[PDB]
């Protein structure tokens, strides 16, 4: 009931041999928080692209992907804005604050 | 219950 601010930013990766190197979880029908629906950045691989870059946290949501929004959308459709990408790829998150 | 690695 309190509020609950986030920072939100834009982070530019550029895939490696094995992509992006994290992975997501949540969306509509698949809540990685009971009441939330939001995508979120689970886990980062060590050495891969996400790491490397370094701004990118486990913890994080996913708001867009380059100009496909992931707000209220299901984890299928998150998912395939994912695939639908380049090897440059920008992404919008919202970090805890 | 749906977890994708990209």
């Amino acid at each position: 009931r309190k509020p609950v601010s986030e920072k939100i930013m834009e982070i530019k990766l550029i895939k490696g041999p094995k992509g992006l190197g994290f992975s997501i979880a949540g969306g509509v029908g698949n809540q990685h928080i009971p009441g939330d629906n939001s995508i979120y950045v689970t886990k980062i691989i060590e050495g891969g692209a996400a790491h490397k870059d370094g701004k990118l946290q486990i913890g994080d949501k996913l708001l867009a992907v380059n100009n496909v929004c992931l707000e209220e959308v299901t984890h299928e459709e998150a998912v395939t804005a994912l695939k639908n990408t380049s090897d440059f790829v920008y992404l919008k998150v919202a970090k805890p604050t | 219950y749906l977890v994708t690695s990209v």
